[PDB]
């Protein structure tokens, strides 16, 4: 039974340190001269950086002297130049390899900030330089004689020291002298050493270095690799066609930077080489190889010095260690990210004829699109001999492919993806209509996820190839799946503005209208009613209709009634469907409630009769737009009608309090203060002025009287509507403008008093300015902070799908309602629908499980919880979720854009980070980077303690700059004495015995404490409910999972506090032990013992500790992960998703899920 | 802290020179020669084999003079080796005409290539002596549990004959009876030993001394000359601060500078008042100048194309100002020695040139290199057809007899290797030639219908 042999589906990656050997395995030759092509014939000379001799032909298959080009000889060595004939494709693979004349330094490991090769030999930087560069000798091995191994003389020292003792000792200097160090200590050996000092010593600076230093040891044995590797002997040289020498037009050239670089290696080196066979003078060679690790570090990591120039450009040149890609952090970068085939865009526009399931994309584009599948498409139908004519067809632009291409359209989504991609939905896939124009068009619905207007915005366009893909698209990606938003449970696919006017419009009501009053069979003779011109849409009337309600056992049931409606709404009705009560549209339909009478209908009716709904929903609300005729025109915008009488009673306050201030009855901090409210005070009142005016203002009579009647001015309807306008804003049309505040931040004590429908005068405009500007400013700084932002969540959620079923804990987390002192900040229903309990919840009385154990808390059962007066609830959260590596399906919850529970697999670490960073934009300690504090971890300024022991209190000692608090425990040792700076204010009560983790001093506090003190399911509440007062602040609505998820990253690490196997002070993935204290629970022995302790690690801090090292080195500093990874001999098994995708295999989540599954079961398998 | 200044302080130490250190080396470095030259002038096999190559070069700069001097050499030997072979005057006065030919040796030069030959010839001779020498040690010290004390005083005698190995086990001391386990070793090293006495054709004891007098002699001059640079450090640099910023970076000018430096002690003689500086300058101008032209651009470069390359950069800027306007190749290939797309020829390999990593614009800050298209590669709807090619060929091909499709197919590689000729392709079938021929063109004669690759052209 065979291992195997030649080229297979490997698994994972291994790094490490490079054998000289092991790097002559590598190159199919030494390069060894500077030269690169041939200068008149532009040839490459052999055998130099660029050659065939060794890296290979430089036209496929064909030897370099030319004796053999045939694609017959092939594998042949031509006899003359060292050519083996193959495709040219492999100077692109082959690599070479350089002999150094002195061993010479690694300037990563040298440098890349913990010196490896300092630690390692526990040798200091100062020096090691100092030896290298030839300035001072050092020890080696001494033995018993006078001096330490690692000691270090001056030449002069040496020399006494030489006189003194013969042999017996070993002194060097230069790169030989740390390659003589590596090669000879040993670790092992240390390390017993180091472990019983460790054993020796007891304290916290120490078992901190020490404990710590080992750790690394043991690590770099644990590899596999060796120290004296650490030093450079053979140097791998980059394969020529990726340093290329490519021609230009005009014939001038360029290449890549690596080649001056390269160039500079060989050159010294070889003089070198020459000159030890000149026996030149040491003063020299001395300075020679010194040169020549200059050269190298140039190669290398040019920037750890003196930083090469370029040639010819002063501008500096580029290293290996630069064209690392991904590279990033700390921090930036995006990745642009690959281009790619098969794609497209142009500018967009509307197109509302479009169901929501598609999308008009140009004859042309579409063309160009699909190109093959047409060129075979056609010669399958066979109006195409063969694909060389087949392309002229389409290239002649032939009337029949029109017709064909349809064919090859037809159920073939594509991609249609918009400027900033933020949460999944910045993509979305259509099925494609065709259409003449360059423009794309846009179902209006879906305008409001991608947020995309039509100043101008594009969006691009892609291919779902595979027939995978078309399924993907289809399944997932398709318009209509997406319609929840997975941020937060409500439709994404409301109707947007234009519309709403619309319905809005219908669902009203005028006084005394064309039919007040009559009574029609049904809607369908309603409508007739209108057309025909007899009705006016919002004129009240009876009318005969039905709905149903499929109350009983899962079963529709109709019910008629003589309900007291409008025209217009009857009209509407025509619309809705079935189980849906009239009761929805009886009343005048807001965006705000119109949005909800969706939802609704997708959470009774579900998905397919909830979308042709939305259709209609628009199709309609379009139309009763256009023939409502609303429209703006100056006279719209009402000024109350005594404006202009308040602003000059305010107008009087003023020289009032004015009046007091010269006569200093009252002062100028004071004044100012004063004055500025009262201006505050007018706006409100010119405000409340025409918006009670505006509001109703249409007085109207039927029959009788006067009665008035909320208006029908065209802006009103407007705000009213949700369409647009923000009474704040109308504030700004017809009542006084704000008031501005000057640059300082410092406002100013005298109103914008005009408006906008009024001139503005001069200075009026110019303060108005500066804000202006500012805002603009602001967004675009916000819109720079939220990205970098999520660019760090998604960096740490990400490696986290939904894996484990259930995990089946009862552990869970203590729901309430949100309650800010004075009304309900936050329901406690929305809270809590969607998550799946932890325990059966009895009613007010008991013996009365209403709902039993874990249950997912459907809209029902939420009723159920309403109708019981019920009030708090334990749940199951992510931070509960006992699965490790994952999260149980159960933990979590329901959401999704669909309703029902989350399915294994989907990616919610991603879709957590998305619907955070997303809306970030929008927001205003406080605002954005007050969110970063809470996942950042970041203790505040001033900080509250608290009590750090449960009992009794004492204060000892005394004023020493701190005074020493002596907590007394009624039973326990009581010994804990904190010393604390007493030059801030205390709280406590001083004969008084503290709960641990009471308010010591006031203040702020923070969070690791808070953690470590009151506790999980307390901390994990501050981080959302504090979070949470930022967005919901600002109208955002973001469901607390995600933020769960991601705080569970955040506490990925925990410090364990006994032992038996681990090494106990250490701090460890709560995961690696919770699976190690099983392994002892009953497994081995108890030993013992181990116990932890959980931390609070700062999100950004969190992901860079990431099982996978790729994962990782993309994002703080890169130069570090591989330095340092490369030396543990680290090993990357994948299972992350990055890592699969960068080297371009399946996603392990998603469909991808579903795959990996069936191969890590046969890894570890017989 | 930097690796330049380290190399200047590092020079700090002057140690400056007057005139006197100044030839009084010069001197020792010549001693040296001489001591070593006295030294070598002494190797029979030395010069025995200066003979044989002789007669190698001569059996295939004045032939005859050369032939007559040879004489002198050749008559000067044989008597002497007569003064010790035929032992008159007990290397005493016989000592003297051995003493007359190694004078004859030591004048005039050659060579220095045959030279580092027997240099290490001798010593590599050297080697097998202490070759042979380093066996019988291990093989009786180690070996037979002997003291070391024991093996100096009875081996050091001879170092060849045997006459210590059965004078060391018949001592009938305790160290004595192991000497045997080693009889058949000891016997085979003595053997290779007095061979070297007969290779070399002198005593492997009065071999060394001889071979060392060079060695040190060796160090002598050696010591000398590495003094004589390091005193001209400052020099180099002065100069080497000219060439500077060339297309070539500073240290490395100075290197190659004190190569051109240390070239120049070699090459002197003190015995010439000319005074030692301005006899390094063109040796240190030499190399490093030298140094520059070939290897400091990224594609090589003859010289004369170097220079012939500044007569223009130089006479441009002096033609700039003539027609204070600008010069055009018809005019400047005038103003020369030249021809002209000769010279446009030569304009092209100018220019060092532009790096790819060259930034552009910053539309997301490109890069040059980030639009070099290949042209290598094959397009895909270009491949694919090619794959059409094949197919609906192949397609064609058995429409017609599987005899003439194997014919045409073997013109033509098709399906097989090599492409056959449209001879040999008879020969393999018999049936040549012009046979075949008519066969080919029937294959032509089909394309009535060829509707389908007809379309697979344009
Ligand atoms: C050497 C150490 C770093 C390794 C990397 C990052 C190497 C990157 C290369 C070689 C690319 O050129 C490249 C790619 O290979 C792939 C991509 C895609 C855009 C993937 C980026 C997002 C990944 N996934 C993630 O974050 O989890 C959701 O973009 C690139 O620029
Ligand atoms: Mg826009
Ligand atoms: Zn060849
Ligand atoms: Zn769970």
């Amino acid at each position: 039974l065979k291992a195997q042999t030649k080229t297979e589906e490997f698994d994972a990656i291994k790094i490490a340190l490079a054998s000289p050997d092991m790097i002559r395995s590598w190159s199919f030759g030494e390069v060894k001269k500077p030269e690169t092509i041939n200068y008149r014939t532009f040839k490459p000379e052999r055998d130099g950086l660029f050659c065939a001799r060794i890296f290979g032909p430089v036209k496929d298959y064909e030897c370099l002297c030319g004796k053999y080009k045939r694609l017959k000889h092939r594998g042949v060595i031509c006899e003359k130049c060292g050519v083996e004939v193959t495709q040219t494709k492999v100077r692109r693979e082959r690599m070479g390899h350089i002999e150094l004349a002195s061993p010479t330094a690694h300037i990563w490991f040298l440098k890349s900030l913990p010196s490896r090769i300092g630690l390692l030999l526990d040798m200091p930087l100062r020096d090691i330089e100092r030896v290298l560069y030839f300035e001072s000798y050092v020890v080696i091995e001494g033995g018993m004689t006078n001096l330490e191994r690692q000691q270090i003389l001056t030449e002069e020292q040496y020399l006494d020291a030489l006189e003194e003792f013969g042999d017996e000792f070993d002194a060097k200097m230069g790169a030989e002298a740390i390659q003589a160090l590596l090669k000879s200590m040993d670790l092992e050996q240390e390390c017993e050493q180091l472990r019983e000092e460790l054993n020796e010593t007891n304290s916290e600076t120490k078992r901190k270095k020490l404990t710590k230093r080992i750790k690394l040891l043991e690590a770099f044995v644990q590899s596999g690799n060796k120290p004296e590797w650490m030093i450079l002997t053979v140097l791998p040289v980059l394969p020529p066609d990726l340093r290329p020498l490519v021609p230009l037009d005009g014939g001038r050239f360029a290449t890549s930077d690596l080649n001056d670089l390269y160039r500079r290696v060989i050159n010294r080196n070889n003089r070198l080489k020459r000159l030890l066979d000149l026996a030149a003078p040491d003063i020299i060679v001395r300075n020679e190889k010194r040169m020549l690790q200059e050269a190298v570090d140039a190669l290398l990591d040019n920037g750890r010095r003196g930083r090469a120039i370029t040639g010819s450009n002063k501008r500096p040149l580029k290293s290996l260690a630069d064209m690392i890609k991904g590279k990033q952090g700390r921090f930036r970068q995006n990745l642009l990210g690959k281009r790619v085939d098969y794609s497209g865009r142009s500018v967009i526009t509307v197109g509302p004829y479009l169901r929501l399931h598609q999308c008009g994309l140009p004859k042309k584009m579409a063309l160009e699109l699909f190109k093959p599948f047409i060129y075979g498409k056609l010669e399958l139908r066979g109006l195409a001999t063969t694909i060389k004519a087949a392309k002229k067809m389409v290239e002649r632009e032939e009337a029949v492919v029109w017709d064909i291409l349809d064919e090859v359209i037809r159920e073939h989504p594509v991609l249609l993806n918009r400027a900033p991609t933020l949460h999944r939905l910045g993509i979305q896939a259509f099925e494609p209509v065709l259409i003449e124009g360059k423009a794309i068009q846009l179902h209006p619905l879906v305008c409001a996820a991608y947020n995309a207007d039509f100043d101008g915005d594009q969006m691009a366009v892609h291919v779902p190839l595979t027939l995978e893909a078309q399924l993907e698209a289809r399944a997932l990606m398709m318009s209509t799946n997406n319609i929840l938003s997975p941020a937060n449970g409500e439709p994404i696919i409301v109707p947007s503005q234009d519309v709403v006017l619309g319905l809005y419009y219908m669902t009203r009501d005028c006084v005394n209208a064309k039919g007040e009053g009559m009574v029609l069979t049904g809607p369908k003779e309603a409508e007739r009613l209108y057309r025909s011109g007899l009705a006016s849409l919002h004129a009240r009337v009876k009318v005969r209709i039905t709905e149903y309600e499929k109350d009983a056992n899962g079963e529709l049931v109709a019910k008629t009634s003589l309900k007291d409606t409008t025209v217009g709404r009857a009209i509407l009705w025509m619309i809705v469907p079935k189980g849906l009560p009239y009761s929805i549209v009886n009343q005048a339909l807001g965006k705000k409630a119109i949005s909800k009478m969706l939802n609704t209908c997708y959470r009774i009716l579900g998905l397919k009769p909830t979308v042709i709904f939305a259709d209609q929903i628009m199709y309609t609300g379009f139309a009763y737009a256009a023939r409502s005729g609303a429209s703006v025109g100056i006279d719209d915008m009402v000024i109350p009608e005594k404006k202009h009488e308040i602003i000059s009673e305010a107008e009087a306050e003023v020289a009032e309090i004015q009046e007091q201030f010269q006569s200093g009855l009252v002062t100028a901090g004071e004044r100012y203060n004063k004055v500025i409210d009262i201006w505050a005070a007018a706006n409100d009142r010119v405000s409340k002025a025409m918006m009670d005016n505006l509001q109703t203002e249409t007085v109207i009579n039927r029959d009788g009287q006067e009665e008035k009647q909320v208006s029908f001015n065209s802006i009103y309807m407007m705000a009213d509507s949700g369409a647009r306008g923000s009474a704040a804003q109308i504030r700004q049309l017809a009542g006084m403008r704000g008031l501005m505040a000057k640059p300082d931040g410092s406002i100013i004590e005298t109103p914008i008093t005009a408006n906008f429908r009024e001139g503005l005068n001069v200075l009026q405009y110019f303060i108005s300015t500066h804000g202006a500007r500012k805002g603009l400013a602001d967004t675009a700084l916000k819109t720079a902070n939220s990205g970098y932002l999520t660019r760090r969540l998604v960096d740490v959620a990400q490696d986290l799908v939904v894996t484990e079923d259930d995990c089946g804990t009862h552990e869970g987390i203590m729901m309430t309602p949100v309650i800010e002192g004075g009304d309900v900040k936050e329901p406690l229903r929305d809270r809590v629908l969607g998550r799946v309990t932890a325990e059966d919840v009895l009613k007010p009385g008991t013996a009365d499980i209403l709902v039993p154990r874990n249950t997912l808390l459907h809209e029902q059962w939420c009723d159920l919880l309403e109708e019981n007066s019920v009030d708090a609830v334990k749940v199951r959260s992510v931070v509960s979720c006992d699965t490790d590596f994952g999260v149980c399906a159960h933990c979590y919850g329901r959401d999704l854009a669909r309703g029902h529970i989350i399915n294994k697999g989907e990616a919610i670490g991603v879709i957590a980070a998305q619907s955070i960073g997303e809306p970030g934009t929008q927001l205003t300690t406080g605002g954005l980077p007050r969110v970063a504090d809470l996942f950042e971890a970041r203790r505040p300024k001033e900080p509250a303690i608290l009590a750090e022991i449960s009992g009794i209190v004492s204060f000892g000692k005394e004023t020493k700059g701190k005074r020493r608090l002596v907590i007394t425990p009624v039973d326990g040792s009581d010994p804990y004495e904190e010393m604390i700076p007493k030059w801030r204010q205390l709280n406590v009560f001083e004969g008084e015995r503290v709960e641990r983790g009471d308010v010591i001093s006031d203040g702020p506090e923070a969070p690791h404490d808070i953690l470590r003190l009151r506790g999980v399911h307390a901390v994990t509440r501050y981080i959302v409910n504090e979070v949470q007062d930022v967005y919901r602040l600002q109208g955002v609505k973001i469901n607390d999972k995600h933020i769960e998820v991601i705080v569970r990253q955040m506490l990925r690490k925990a410090t364990i506090v006994n032992a038996g196997s681990s090494d106990f002070l250490e701090g460890e993935q709560v995961e690696y032990s919770r699976v190690k204290i099983a392994n002892r629970e009953l497994e081995a022995n108890g030993k013992v013992g181990a116990t932890y302790s959980r931390d609070l690690l700062g999100i950004t801090k969190a992901s860079l500790a990431t099982e996978s090292f790729i994962s990782a080195a993309s994002f703080q500093e890169t130069t570090r992960v591989l330095t340092e990874a490369a030396v543990a001999g680290k090993r990357d098994e994948l299972r992350g998703l990055k890592e699969n995708v960068i080297v371009g295999r399946l996603i392990p989540a998603g469909t991808g899920y579903a795959y990996h599954q069936d191969r890590m079961r046969r890894r570890a398998a017989g | 802290t930097d690796p330049v200044r380290m190399y200047m302080r590092e020079m700090g130490t002057v140690e400056l020179l007057t005139r006197e250190g100044e030839i009084d080396i010069a001197k020792r470095i010549e001693d040296g020669i001489n001591q070593v030259q006295c030294s070598v002038a002494e190797y029979p096999e030395a010069i025995t084999y200066l003979l044989e190559q002789y007669d190698r070069v001569e059996a295939e700069i004045d032939p005859e003079l050369a032939r007559e001097k040879f004489a002198e050499l050749r008559a000067q030997y044989v008597v002497t080796r007569d003064t010790i072979k035929a032992k008159g005057r007990s290397h005493a006065t016989a000592q003297e005409e051995i003493l007359k030919l190694s004078e004859v040796f030591k004048q005039f030069r050659l060579v220095p290539k045959q030279f580092d030959y027997l240099v290490n010839s001798m010593r590599v001779m050297m080697d097998r002596v202490r070759t042979q020498e380093r066996l019988i040690m291990k093989l009786c010290v180690e070996q037979c549990k002997m003291p070391k004390k024991n093996f100096i005083t009875l081996f050091t005698g001879n170092e060849t004959s045997d006459t210590w190995f059965n004078a060391a086990i018949a001592m009938n001391k305790p160290w004595s009876e192991k000497l045997h386990d080693v009889s058949e070793e000891v016997h085979r090293a003595l053997q290779k030993l007095q061979q070297i006495e007969e290779e070399t054709g002198l005593t492997i004891e009065q071999v060394k001394d001889i071979n060392r007098r060079m060695s040190i002699g060796e160090a002598k001059a050696r010591r000398a000359k590495k003094e004589m640079v390091e005193a001209n450090l400052r020099l180099v640099i002065s100069i080497a601060k000219k060439y500077t910023n060339r297309g070539l970076q500073f240290l490395d000018l100075i290197q190659e500078g004190n190569i051109g430096l240390m070239k120049a002690v070699d090459k002197f003689e003190y015995r010439r008042g000319y005074k030692f500086s301005t006899y390094a300058t063109w040796w240190i101008r030499q190399a490093i100048t030298r140094s520059i032209a070939d290897q400091a651009r990224t594609i090589r470069i003859p010289v004369h194309m170097i220079e012939t390359i500044n007569k223009l950069n130089r006479i441009s800027r002096q033609m700039l100002q003539e027609m204070g306007r600008e010069p055009t190749p018809e005019e400047l290939a005038e103003r020369m020695l030249m021809p002209e797309d000769k010279i446009r020829k030569v304009l092209k390999i100018a220019k060092e040139p532009i790096s790819m990593e060259t930034p552009i614009g910053d539309d997301e800050d490109s890069h040059l290199g980030d639009f070099i298209e290949d042209t290598t590669l094959e397009l895909p709807l270009d491949s694919a057809t090619t794959e059409s090619l094949r197919a609906a060929t192949h397609d064609v091909l058995a429409g017609l007899t599987a005899r003439e499709a194997k014919v045409l197919r073997m013109r033509f590689g098709i399906d097989m290797n090599t492409d056959y000729t449209l001879e040999e392709v008879g020969k393999q079938f018999d049936v040549t030639r012009e046979r075949i021929r008519q066969i080919e063109a029937k294959a032509l004669r089909k394309l009535r219908h060829p509707s389908r690759s007809e379309v697979l052209r344009s």
